[PDB]
RNA sequence: AGGACCGAACCGACUAAUGUUGAAAAAUUAGCGGAUGACUUGUGGCUGGGGGUGAAAGGCCAAUCAAACCGGGAGAUAGCU
RNA sequence: GCUCGCCGGAAGACCAAGGGUUCCUGUCCAACGUUAAUCGGGGCAGGGUGAGUCGACCCCUAAGGCGAGGCCGAAAGGCGUAGUCGAUGGGAAACAGGUUAAUAUUCCUGUACUUGGUGUUACUGCGAAGGGGGGACGGAGAAGGCUAUGUUGGCCGGGCGACGGUUGUCCCGGUUUAAGCGUGUAGGCUGGUUUUCCAGGCAAAUCCGGAAAAUCAAGGCUGAGGCGUGAUGACGAGGCACUACGGUGCUGAAGCAACAAAUGCCCUGCUUCCAGGAAAAGCCUCUAAGCAUCAGGUAACAUCAAAUCGUACCCCAAACCGACACAGGUGGUCAGGUAGAGAAUACCAAGGCGCUUGAGAGAACUCGGGUGAAGGAACUAGGCAAAAUGGUGCCGUAACUUCGGGAGAAGGCACGCUGAUAUGUAGGUGAGGUCCCUCGCGGAUGGAGCUGAAAUCAGUCGAAGAUACCAGCUGGCUGCAACUGUUUAUUAAAAACACAGCACUGUGCAAACACGAAAGUGGACGUAUACGGUGUGACGCCUGCCCGGUGCCGGAAGGUUAAUU
RNA sequence: AAUUCCUUGUCGGGUAAGUUCCGACCUGCACGAAUGGCGUAAUGAUGGCCAGGCUGUCUCCACCCGAGACUCAGUGAAAUUGAACUCGCUGUGAGAUGCAGUGUACCCGCGGCAAGACGGAAAGACCCCGUGAACCUUUACUAUAGCUUGACACUGAACAU
């Protein structure tokens, strides 16, 4: 649910919460947890690769299984769960034989829907089949780009695809992003799209709610000197110069796409 | 006012303690121009 | 509940005077701002010079920064004193 | 030695870091000390640092470092696997008293505890680099129960007053006692017990997890404090023989209660929120390969071992960082009294200091302050500086507004002391007694004693009762930026930088992009409701016209066009 | 107007008097819509302006309390310095203690003031000069990393047109 805080202070009138009563009030599942320690955007040589990165909340990873290969045995959804390290929310899920995992929460998956993976699962949100028995024109999410590789597309809060065709070997998908892609039809997908459409409607409402993900503060770079950035200083506000990256890229349009591997999975780039 | 020089024996021998130096090259040939030089006291270690 | 309020510790440095061969190579005194947070602090670690880091001032990188420091090319060159 | 003054959330006390003999005693005064110096953190000599329990080492790991092979790279070398290092974190155990010129939780006295080795005896399924459990974790808030601690009374000892009174409701001092062991309370958490079965926990499993039955509700775990014991002891105000007036033997009374009360403990709890909150080992269990009238395991007893290194002293400073015995800087712990909301402030206790030139004089002028006739910003670039406001309670409070604010708007009134209501009230605390019981650190009733506001009325003193320190000037119009924040360490704190929000654009994952001759790493153990870049900068109403230029994105007929041939 | 040169634009408000301020006017030298336009409550050690209170800010300073200054004892610096027996004036040489003429002036301290010694301090930073640097910019020149195009090599097999 979309709440809108009163504006009892600044940094408070604009700030709107999505509130999920569902959600587990309490620690997660501590056999599938893992350390996970911040870089600040820093790789192995110590330099900072990506900007604006760093600081935020600690976060403990949550193993979750993107592969679904669990086939032939019916499991019970046990609760939902907060994820930090990705806006969907994840689910604990039993299955027949005692083992507990962790997945991506649907849209209408709740505590106590039956789940199932494999060939001859039922037709159901959250269930995982190889999208060559899943029926053409459905909508489904954690799509596989590989066979057996795990889960790679419409894995964040709210996203989903569906297949447009079944040309064979390959089923043509729609990606949120307009995309026009062929995969294996051998790939998995799960029924269903991840549940947490609201999360795109959530308001920070202050500079320090940026900073509690982690997101250091923003140069813009007309702002700097010359030495420092391509858009350089000026006596007041110039800029005079078609937009760039910083090491001069432009970055207003032009396609940085020069992949050319595969370069053929590709129907339609999108727009 | 603080002023540059914090001492710290652990990050004095970390930072020019005589294994850092035999743990690189470049260090190597500091304490071969040193002992060339005739230095009585070739490095921090005590 | 709050980058909420008043206000010590703590962190800052807006005004004035003093000091300016100073008590001090930036401080003192009287006021001043924040003071549950984008806060502050101890210990240790990482990023190295056309590079780092930078809520961006060309700031900071050992009292040194529009290219640190140490040694070397080196007795650079100086139609100038 | 007697006074005086100063600090007392330190200018006291104990440490880490760092220093490295500055510690104690004797001796010396050239130099060092901003003066003298008999003195010293100075010179010289001697003495001083005692640990199974404190810390390090050690076991375990975080960031990160190194890295057998390995991948990569002209060489140097780079990254990294298995591993091995790395505290600022986790992991067994000691308290009180006494004692030295200088050390002590280290020595002595008393009383305890922990982990291992060996051996004896009894009962026995033991065993890992494996599995599971545990260790194991956030912010804020809220009380309740306690202790440290403090106040008063009681008790004990002493005192009867340099000047009026002071045998009493008077004055001074003391009234201290640990770990450990036993008890398992306030309170917190959890439903137990037994059988059968199972695609899971890399193989196995009696363990974990899961499923289906049966049977009882009382089981267990965690847990401050209190009480008992420790303790017929120790300590103990003051005395008595010694007593170089430097100090030691022996003796040594009371040693209780009530109330108040923490930021400490219960609490790694409870409630709540979103930003969703280390790892590994020790420890508890599980079995496998194996070993089985062995070996091993459990408990008791006995015995042995617990090494090595640090331990002086300073440590908000004269001993560390600042060239100085330098108005500087430096992390943690302890937290008395009166007033007070308080760790502010004032005055004090314990304790520590008067800051290493003094002595006079009482000019100008400078510095730091006090007061001021009449006027009251006439000063000046500018109310700079100064002056002023300042507390609690009640009443009251505009435009405007995003309906939260604005607001402590503005403004007004009352504040001391004494008595009475009430020989101390409301409230809090709670004894004895009585009753109940699964009799217990229990429940009910009970109200002694102690503690104790606030208000009303009356009276009363002063010029002044928030009397000291402490402690908002207020209001009106307007530019800029929404706001909290950030910045030129050392002349610029701002209208600049961030900012939430908005838009364009790139990016389908071996992503774009970035650091790298490369390997690879970050982006991200993320996946278009994601990520990078750019501009704008809350919010509200809006964001018009122009694609010739430049850039970007498409296009295909032709023209022109490189190596090559 | 943080933008307006002319300019203190014009009118009104506020003051006895207002180059600032506030409200309108529009002749916008040279505003203008995300290098955003116009509004905007709240916020601000932010800029400008006006009031009440308040006062030594001022008319115009006076007194007082302390620390220096002053004297005595002890200890004991510094910048600077060609050498000095180191006066005024007018003139001279381009702003004279030092030359000319002339005036004045016994020798030497101490406490004060700061007009001069073109006073001390820093081989002027402004300005120009050097066929001097350094960083920065770009449709300056010449190169180049990166990106991108094709040929050949790693690189083969048949089939059809």
């Amino acid at each position: 649910a979309v709440v809108k805080c009163k504006p009892t202070s600044p940094g408070r009138r604009h700030v709107v919460k999505v509130v999920n009563p569902e959600l587990h009030k309490g620690k997660p599942f501590a056999p599938l947890l893992e350390k996970n320690s911040k870089s600040g955007g820093r790789n192995n040589n110590g330099r900072i690769t990506t900007r604006h990165i760093g600081g935020g909340h600690k976060q403990a990873y949550r193993i979750v299984d993107f592969k679904r290969n669990k086939d032939g045995i019916p499991a019970v959804v046990e609760r939902l769960e907060y994820d930090p390290n990705r806006s969907a929310n994840i689910a604990l899920v039993l299955y027949k034989d005692g083992e507990r995992r962790y997945i991506l929460a649907p849209k209408g998956l709740k505590a106590g829907d039956q789940i199932q993976s494999g060939v001859d699962a039922a037709i159901k949100p959250g269930n995982t089949l190889p999208m060559r028995n899943i029926p053409v024109g459905s909508t489904v999410h954690n799509v596989e780009m590989k066979p057996g590789k795990g889960g790679q597309l419409a894995r964040s809060a709210g996203t989903y695809v569906q297949i447009v065709a079944r040309d064979g070997a390959y089923v043509t998908l729609r990606l949120r992003s307009g995309e026009m892609r062929k995969v294996e039809a051998d790939c998995r997908a799960t029924l269903g799209e991840v549940g947490n459409a609201e999360h795109m409607l959530r308001v920070l409402g202050k500079a320090g709610a940026a900073r509690w993900r982690g997101v250091r503060p923003t140069v813009r770079g007309t702002a700097m000197n010359p030495v420092d950035h391509p858009h350089g200083g000026g006596e007041g506000r110039n800029f005079g110069k078609h937009p760039v990256t910083p090491w001069g890229v432009q970055t207003k349009g032009k396609k940085t796409r020069s992949n050319k591997r595969t370069d053929k999975f590709i129907v339609r780039r999108r727009s | 006012m603080k002023r540059t020089f914090q001492p710290s024996v652990l990050k004095r021998n970390r930072s020019h303690g005589f294994r850092a130096r035999m743990a690189t090259k470049n260090g190597r040939q500091v304490l071969a121009r040193r002992r060339a030089k005739g230095r009585a006291r070739l490095t921090v270690s005590k």
